């Protein structure tokens, strides 16, 4: 008995939003309700071809005639102002809960077999670690991807929004707590309850969090950039877009959703890079390699079905890690 | 039971191997007849040497209708059909396997879905 | 006597496209001004994270297809990050005459259908299926994913007799449950106003306005269309909503589902929710079918053997096979 199911569906569980970027000065941050919005300008660029040559292409003339005719661009750029050099990051966190039941399933044996799994393991160790690691990803400002690399002061303030008006609030420096060792202090073991609580389903939680970043006056700051359509006069097109909600430069939300869930030190090698995201065939794009491949017996799906179908559950570093990335959602099946 | 039923039970269902746990086995061995042991055999090799077996009369029908509904229930993957009319709206949708569903084709009843099978086949 | 070889009812509970705006809480009452939720088109990069069938579970060709991401556009819709609630509005219409065929082939079975459907009416009449729906109104279900993760759902219901505004019900949504059908003070005059209506006294047309305190700025779910993904280029639409002139929206029949889930009387479990009310009732999330045909207890077996061989099914049985004739369709072949 008890094959896998067809198909298999999770919801999100941890929704964030499109954080949108304004622009202040510092100690004037706790104002922060009428800093205007970092606006997406378009700027030329010019660049001489700088491609690595194959063997055959190094004439010394192809190349002088090469370089005297330029690449011309009309890139964007998303620049703070001149008389600001705090960066504020703000968006809402909301979690929901109920990290167990699908969303879709052809089967109806596993589905319950699932239940009793999750149930089961929250039973045995509840949301305490998971949660305690998705406060270190919301204490240090890690959903600032490329502000935060060589800011000078980094600051993050999350608020719990319960009535429309603030219950209480966390400030933390986004410095001294680092990105690999997590350090369970005592705000962020109060934020780890709170969000374990959200995620148990023992309420509702959203979090408003809002991140200053010293990043310098007049600096560069990076939101997310979109792709192109490559549809209608083709020559002279953008050839960079950065996203904007309502003219107000913003990062994309499954990019904070992704630097919120990087927690799991639990892969193979878990030492030289640090925590990476959780994923089935746990994998970085930037490395360009699967940490956790299935010719290993360390996956996400091999996990589960051992857990589910052979009742031989792992260790509880891998059982984090499985309900972790059934806390992220996807679809799982054939396809 | 019928008996174009285990013809298109045979037909219908996916070729699967080590499909047959150690009760229907154990059943079916020594229940069917005395030529072959079916260790490892697909579905269609199975249901074909049982169909010829009730065609070349020497086992019962009953017998037959309890192999059959056996091999039935121990089954549970099908393939797809490529081809689904709704009958008193009078359509016909089509298997799409990019999007898992069933995407409009045409308007018609039995005739012209017979028609449409004949032509490209009956699974896909 | 035999079915007719054409039968086919039309839907007698008919709602529009409910479409979404959004806003602030506590000034939702002065909410008839409120900007639209416009769908916008972002750029996702997806990776693989589908199973493997141990044919490309290779160290290299995995790694090779780690490298090549999968770029996308979707559209997607969200509040404003100066608004906090989301405004749903539709108008429902109860038409009446349920059980009364649109086009039927035989008179002599057509007579005796309207016989059976007025003996279920008047020995009990649309009160138990107009207390349903107004439960499937008064908890907010057509928000479907829009009431997950919500804070609190407020769902107001005008009467619009001639324009004019004659009643007014307010409920909170999350008050009264999503599975339990107990009986309140309030909603039973909707469940009068709809059993007046599904009875033939009067033409009832409710405006339902639902209020869903999602968050600020956060993500609504709207309908989704359809895509005929062909081939796609370096980044192309994989994903697409409803818009009804340039304004997000829920389809009119997925606002219309969330109106009949009323059917808890299947033979599985009572006590696993309610589910739609269809011809072997179906859900395609737990991908099964209650009411299975080799069972007795389909609409098609228990329509004919109540109609035919005068069989009178049970009195929960009889709420289903009436709300299947308030659904509509073709029945009979």
């Amino acid at each position: 008995i008890l094959s896998t199911a067809s198909v298999l569906a999770f919801e999100r569980k941890l929704d964030p939003s499109d954080a949108l970027m304004s622009a202040g000065a510092w100690a004037q941050r706790d104002a922060s309700q009428e800093w205007p919005a970092v606006t997406v300008r378009e700027k030329s660029v010019r660049g001489t071809i700088s491609n690595r040559l194959k063997t055959k292409d190094r004439d010394p003339a192809k190349l002088d005639a090469s370089i005297q005719s330029p690449n011309l661009q009309t890139v964007d750029v998303a620049n703070l102002p001149s008389d600001a050099d705090t960066l504020k990051v703000r968006f809402t966190l909301r979690v929901l809960g109920g990290a167990g039941t699908p969303s879709a399933c052809n089967d109806a044996a596993y589905r319950d077999k699932l239940l009793q799994t999750v149930a089961t393991y929250v039973n045995e160790q509840g949301f305490a670690e998971l949660a305690r690691r998705y406060a270190h990803n919301l204490a240090n400002a890690r959903f600032l991807w490329r502000n935060r690399v060589g800011a000078e002061a980094v600051e993050v303030r999350i608020n719990h929004i319960r009535q429309g008006e603030v219950a209480r609030t966390w400030r933390f420096d986004a410095l001294a707590i680092g990105l690999r060792d997590f350090k369970a202090d005592a705000e962020l073991d109060a934020l780890a309850e709170l969000i374990a609580s959200g995620l148990s389903g023992s309420g509702h939680v959203l979090l408003e969090v809002v991140a200053f970043a010293r990043i310098g006056d007049g600096q560069e700051v990076f939101p997310s950039q979109e792709l192109i359509l490559d549809k209608g006069d083709k020559k002279g097109q953008k050839s960079k877009t950065l996203y904007s909600v309502r003219d107000a430069a913003a990062i994309h939300s499954q990019k904070i959703g992704n630097a919120l869930r990087t927690i799991d030190t639990w892969y193979p090698d878990e030492d030289g890079l640090g925590p990476i995201a959780v994923e089935p065939y746990g994998s970085v794009t930037s490395q360009g390699k699967a940490y956790r491949q299935p010719k290993q017996k360390l996956d996400f799906y091999t996990l589960l079905d051992n857990w589910v179908l052979r009742d031989e559950a792992p260790a509880v570093e891998q059982q984090h890690y499985v309900i972790a990335n059934l806390i992220r959602g996807g679809v799982f099946g054939e396809a | 039971m019928k008996k174009i039923e285990m013809i298109e039970i045979s037909q219908n269902r996916q070729n699967l191997t080590a499909f047959l746990h150690i009760s229907e086995i154990k059943a079916i061995n020594a229940k069917l007849a005395d030529g072959v042991d079916v260790d490892k055999k697909s579905f269609d090799e199975i249901c074909s040497i049982v169909l010829e077996q009730y065609q070349a009369k020497q086992i019962s029908n009953k017998q037959a209708s309890e192999i059959f509904e056996t091999l039935a229930k121990a089954n549970k993957s099908f393939k797809i059909e490529k081809f689904r009319c709704s009958h008193g709206y009078n359509e016909i949708y089509k298997y799409s396997p990019d999007h898992e569903a069933y995407l409009f084709y045409c308007k018609g009843g039995q005739g012209q879905l017979n028609k449409l099978i004949a032509e490209n086949g009956r699974f896909m």
